[PDB]
């Protein structure tokens, strides 16, 4: 019938890509095709194993003889449940339907029922009234074994939904399927290449396949072997087609197939470009620019990317992991956020003062326990999904609940963060960056003595007794931040000064600042302890004031022209407006 | 709780 399908026919014609390998599973189920009782197999294993193939394999096998003599004429055939249900309107015809089907093959006592899904049947055929589940009218056939049927299910299921009719398990024999090995995945793309080589017309090197599975086994950690390996080969062959001329490449290469994985995985391409490779070079100066001092803190993010992006990188950490302590008013933060924008990567960030109790570290990984909303996703496991590339910053680590590190241990440990509904956030590619100010105390705190003494170190104990060992251990640097210098902090009014420039340009405003009155903002505005903040300050009290009086109501409501000078005799600024 | 149902006319 239209419902039923001869696999065998189907082989016959070419519709049934081969077989490679898996003896044993063929075996195992042939060997309990011809067992007296529970002949029925079944077929389970984890998705994109080759379970389904396996039952499609075996008629192609049949139709080319290699197989027993016993078995050397048994037509398999596939159910199509969706064709069963599709004219059952009238109370009847789904019986009428599948009692003719197992008609059919008891007669024959050779033809054996391929069913996919069969989970699917427990509930088929539930309307109304008789309530005749299509489970129900197998299942006396299936008892005696006048009728062999062969079943594929996944791990989730056979535990919920088949297991739960002891009836239908019984009956069953269980065959655990599990994915091959590196080695054999490359035997099998050997043999299904010809098929994606004619249809691509493109011709795919020895060495590739071996890098296909092993970067996607590397690299790729949703799904399975054999599927994974196969996509990157398929999606290879298409780029090569589609190139602009008619076949600019007619065979695949290494290195090839490294950019098909990086656009599955969104992980960064190795045989970096120009593009990439002037950046990373100018990754040490363009910070540099922007944030003064700290310079030890610079070259150990930048050294991480350079070597994650060279080749030389951890297996399973992340690219780098990092503690930022020190005084207020530092580059701590600053420095991770112009990260992110001079490599253009999304920045992630996480105010851990946010999640000070146990329920709200919970929330990072998954959802409240039983929450009745289908969002059970994890902040921090979805943002790192959905950026892999990215620079997770995690400021006010110290107040954050002890049981955050117990999270950042397995990452840094192991690179993967398993979430609740099971998928697995990669951190290889994501810069991990905590800015703690445990022991700020001791910074800005005086002796009690003539001379003040560093109390740096005392931080530092501090830092350790709230960090324990172990994650002090992951850590690839503890960069410890030195307090500004005043050379330092006559760089840092430029940059003030510019930004205050950006907003003054937005109102067609032009400023001018001496020297001399740059100098006299420093000193006043310098205070060691208490870093740069100052300084933004006193820009606000001697700059911006008196501007905002004058663009708001003044001269500079629509001119600009400012230009601020010193007078020596009263060390007072002298602010000059211009109508314009 | 709320499911949807499936009929069948008699003919
Ligand atoms: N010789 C082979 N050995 C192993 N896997 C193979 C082989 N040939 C093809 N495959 C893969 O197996 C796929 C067929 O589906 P299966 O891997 O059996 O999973 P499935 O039955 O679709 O899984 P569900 O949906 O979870 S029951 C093909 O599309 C390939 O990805
Ligand atoms: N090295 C620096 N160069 C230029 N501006 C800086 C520097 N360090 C800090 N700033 C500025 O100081 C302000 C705060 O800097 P952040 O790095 O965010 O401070 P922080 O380290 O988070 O502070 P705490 O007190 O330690 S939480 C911003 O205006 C920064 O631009
Ligand atoms: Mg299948
Ligand atoms: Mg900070």
């Amino acid at each position: 019938e239209n419902f039923t399908t001869n696999l065998n026919q189907l082989a016959r014609v070419g519709g049934i890509d081969p077989l490679i390998g898996r003896e044993k599973e063929l075996e195992r189920a042939i060997q309990v095709l011809c067992r007296r009782r529970k002949n029925n197999p079944l077929l389970v294993g984890e998705s994109g194993v080759g379970k389904t193939a396996i039952a499609e394999g075996l008629a192609w096998r049949i139709v080319q003889g290699d197989v027993p003599e016993v078995m050397a004429d048994c037509t398999i055939y596939s159910l199509d449940i969706g064709s069963l249900l599709a004219g059952t309107k009238y109370r009847g015809d789904f019986e009428k339907r599948f009692k003719a089907l197992l008609k059919q093959l008891e007669q024959d006592t050779n033809s054996i029922l391929f069913i996919d899904e069969i989970h699917t049947i427990i509930g088929a055929g539930a309307a109304s009234g008789g309530q005749v589940d299509a489970a129900n009218l197998i299942k006396p056939l299936l008892s005696s074994g006048k009728i062999r049927v062969i079943g594929s299910t996944t791990y989730q299921e056979f535990s919920n939904i088949f297991e739960k009719d002891r009836a239908l398990a019984r009956r069953f024999q269980k065959i655990d399927i599990t994915e091959p090995s590196i080695e054999e995945t490359v035997q099998i793309i050997n043999g299904l290449k010809p098929k994606y080589e004619a249809h691509h017309d493109v011709r795919y090197t020895a060495k590739a396949v071996r890098a296909a599975v092993e970067l996607a086994v590397k690299y790729i950690n949703d799904r399975h072997l054999p599927d994974k390996a196969i996509d990157v080969i398929d999606e290879a062959g298409a780029r090569a087609r589609l190139m602009p001329v008619s076949k600019r490449k007619k065979t695949v290469n290494v290195a090839d197939i490294e950019s098909v994985v990086a656009r599955i995985a969104r992980i960064p391409e190795k045989s970096v470009s120009q593009s990439d490779r002037d950046t990373l070079k100018n990754l040490g100066d363009r910070l540099k620019m922007l944030v003064f001092g700290q310079d030890k803190a610079i070259e150990a993010l930048t050294e991480a990317i350079k070597m994650a992006r060279a080749g030389l990188g951890h297996e399973h950490k992340p690219v780098g992991s990092f503690l930022f302590a020190g005084p207020t008013g530092v580059g701590k933060t600053e420095v991770t956020v112009q990260l992110s924008k001079a490599l253009g990567i999304e920045l992630l960030r996480f105010d851990m003062s946010e999640y000070m109790e146990r329920h709200t570290v919970s929330r990072l990984i998954g959802a409240p326990p039983g929450y009745v909303g289908f969002d059970q996703g994890g902040l921090l496991t979805d943002a790192v999904i959905k950026h892999p590339h990215a620079v997770l910053l995690l400021d006010e680590i110290e107040k954050a609940h002890p049981d955050v590190f117990n999270i950042l241990l397995q990452v840094m440990d192991n690179g993967t963060l398993t979430d609740n509904n099971g998928r697995k956030a990669d951190f290889r590619n994501v810069v991990l960056v905590m800015t703690t100010n445990a022991g700020v105390r001791e910074t800005e705190r005086k002796s009690i003595g003539l001379i003040h003494q560093d109390n740096s170190t005392d931080a530092m104990e501090e830092i350790k007794k709230i960090f324990t060992p172990e994650f002090r251990n992951r850590l690839d640097n503890i960069i410890w931040f030195d307090h500004l210098s005043t050379d330092v902090i006559h760089q840092v009014v430029d940059k003030f000064i510019v930004e205050l420039q950006v907003q003054l340009d937005q109102k067609g405003v032009s400023l001018e600042v001496s020297q001399e009155a740059r100098n006299w903002l420093a000193e006043k505005g310098y205070d060691r302890a208490m870093g740069a903040r100052p300084m933004a300050r006193v820009i606000q009290d001697n700059l911006k004031k008196p501007l905002a009086n004058e663009l708001l109501f003044g001269s500079l409501v629509d001119g600009g022209q400012v230009t601020v000078a010193l007078d020596k005799e009263k060390n007072e600024l002298t602010y000059g407006f211009q109508s314009a | 709780e709320k499911v949807r149902d499936a009929l069948k006319p008699p003919s």
